């Protein structure tokens, strides 16, 4: 039951730039039967490269593969826009089981961008049915590695918060995130200042939008 | 050409059976397996198991062996992916898949299908609470405690599509979704502008259009 | 219609905990003959009273509880719990 | 100011229960740090609250149960249980 690990965590690369994906495989894969597929979001996946070696039919040029026994490699010359997607190697040789790759997203490289910080106090509304949920927005940045904390009275809070990311921007290839924090609304009303801590590349100092209870 | 369909989307309470169906067409159904591979959220593509349309033989994976039944029909021509008594984790999409080498063998996948989502939870179809996020400045609606996906938030009746950021959908320890929706507009409009959020929740039929006015006090 | 309920008041309903352990059929048949039914368990799931209703029957026959079943593959449905009539 | 007691209403003594397991000691402290104490078995022993402060610690250290303590209690500072604040 061979592994198919695939190194690149996140390939993050300009458009037209070169994209070399490794995928290595736990034992050989006799006769080199491997596979590439190209999942773009919300569609089902697509064949690319099946021999490690051959294209399939209507599939761009720039599209390659190459590599024998446990290593093999996807090339992508000029990085299309519609190359930005995420990609499995899948193996038949030893089968069954047919196991697949874990896949990695190809991400596209800009500028880093500073996180838009806003902070948004539980509405009144909300401040009837029990509970608080103050959220903490980061607009606009790259790169997507970026910590959100929470304090309350500067105090810091752990394991009451979530949070969310959105997909690359069609418009400026950015990344959204949001930090929701809930608490019972007497946790709300047991402290005055709330403060959220984003801590970024694109920041020179760590940036706390606050607020009090008013 | 070759297409491989089925009705996704399909909401099971654990304990209940889903049954997947997969219509092909453009080739010969007697001639190929077809396999089926699921993509849990977390995991990777996992191989599940083939059916013969010739046949009615099955082969599965360990860990699917005996709690999935593959069928088919060479009438309607349709291979039927069966899981029964599902569980939490199994909430995933099935893939359809024409392979293509020809019998009793293995090759690479020839063709593929729309993915079957799949949500497997106990919680019952719920409408979502909405509260604003009064506020460059940003403003936003929360929309808390619904089940189950999607929920399709517009703003201003979908006038407003530029600096808007719906997050995708949070799982919560009550086993509700919640899901935040914000957007960055300028502070000259705070005052002449009322900002609507549209949000629809289609299994529940909820419509609710929120208003986030700028803070008073 | 506060202080007269003997229970837990919530947007105009009262909860009246039964501390004898009934099945589904038998806590039904003690709420309808208290006037009263098994809880919403979507009237109460967001709110603070779950810490009460926790393993108390619902009005669908589901029980309330915070987290989601995971299993629930046993299908003899007999057991009993404490349950609340409103 | 009774739709303002989010959990039990008695009179003009609002309970709130916490659901997390704490020991007696603990529970004191937790009740204290919101100016309020944990509930008196002899304004509960008689009334409809029983039923909800069944095994919840009470003032004394010694849990809240239905029936008089039966002579034996030995040591219950070595255990966690749910309790009330008021």
């Amino acid at each position: 039951e061979i592994v198919l690990t695939q190194s690149p965590g996140t390939l993050s690369l300009s458009p037209g730039e070169r994209a070399t994906l490794s995928c290595r495989a736990s034992q050989t894969v006799s006769s080199n039967f491997l596979a590439w597929y190209q999942r773009k979001p919300g569609q089902a996946p697509r064949l690319l490269i099946y021999g490690a070696s051959s294209r399939a039919t209507g599939i761009p040029d720039r599209f390659s593969g190459s590599g024998s026994g446990t290593d093999f490699t996807l090339t992508i010359s000029r990085l299309e826009p519609e190359d930005f997607a995420v990609y499995y190697c899948l193996q038949y040789g030893n089968s069954p089981p047919p196991t697949f790759g874990q896949g990695t997203k190809v991400e596209i490289k800009r500028t880093v961008a500073a996180p838009s910080v806003f902070i948004f106090p539980p509405s009144d509304e909300q401040l009837k049915s029990g509970t608080a949920s103050v959220v903490c927005l980061l607009n606009n940045f790259y790169p997507r590695e970026a910590k959100v904390q929470w304090k309350v009275d500067n105090a810091l809070q752990s394991g009451n918060s979530q949070e969310s990311v959105t997909e690359q921007d069609s418009k400026d290839s950015t990344y959204s995130l949001s930090s929701t924090l809930t608490l019972s609304k007497a946790d709300y009303e047991k402290h005055k200042v709330y403060a959220c801590e984003v801590t970024h590349q694109g920041l020179s100092s760590p940036v706390t939008k606050s607020f009090n209870r008013g | 050409q070759v297409q491989l369909v089925q009705s996704g989307a399909e909401v099971k309470k654990p304990g209940a059976s889903v049954k997947v169906s997969c219509k092909a067409s453009g080739y010969t159904f007697t001639g190929y397996y077809i396999h089926w591979v699921r993509q849990a959220p977390g995991q990777g593509l996992e191989w599940m198991g083939r059916i013969n349309p010739n046949t009615g033989g099955t082969n599965y994976a360990q860990r699917f062996r005996g709690r999935v039944t593959m069928t088919r029909d060479t009438s309607i021509s349709t291979a039927y992916m069966e899981l029964s008594r599902l569980r939490s984790d199994d909430t995933a999409v099935f893939y359809c898949a024409k392979i293509y080498c020809r019998g009793d063998c293995y090759s690479y996948f020839d063709y593929w299908g729309q993915g079957t989502l799949v949500t497997v939870s106990s919680a019952s179809t719920k409408g979502p609470s909405v509260f604003p996020l009064a506020p460059t400045a940003a403003l936003g609606c929360l929309v808390k405690d619904y089940f189950p996906e999607p929920v399709t938030v517009s703003w201003n009746s979908g006038a407003l599509t530029s600096g808007v950021h719906t997050f995708p959908a949070v799982l919560q320890s009550s086993g509700l979704y919640s899901l935040s929706s914000v957007v960055t507009v300028p502070s000259s409009s705070l005052g002449t502008q009322t900002y609507i959020c549209n949000v629809n929740h289609k299994p529940s039929n909820t419509k609710v259009d929120k208003k986030v006015e700028p803070k008073s006090c | 219609h506060k202080e007269s309920c003997n229970g837990l008041y919530y947007q105009g309903s009262c909860y009246i905990l039964h501390s004898d352990y009934k099945s589904f059929e038998d806590a039904k048949a003690n709420c309808a003959a208290e006037s009263s039914t098994l809880p919403n368990k979507s009237d109460v799931l967001t709110t603070w009273l779950i810490d009460y209703v926790e393993d108390t029957w619902g009005s669908d026959g589901n029980p309330i509880t915070k987290t989601t079943s995971d299993y629930q593959d046993s299908d003899v449905s007999q057991e009993v719990r404490k349950y609340f009539c409103t």
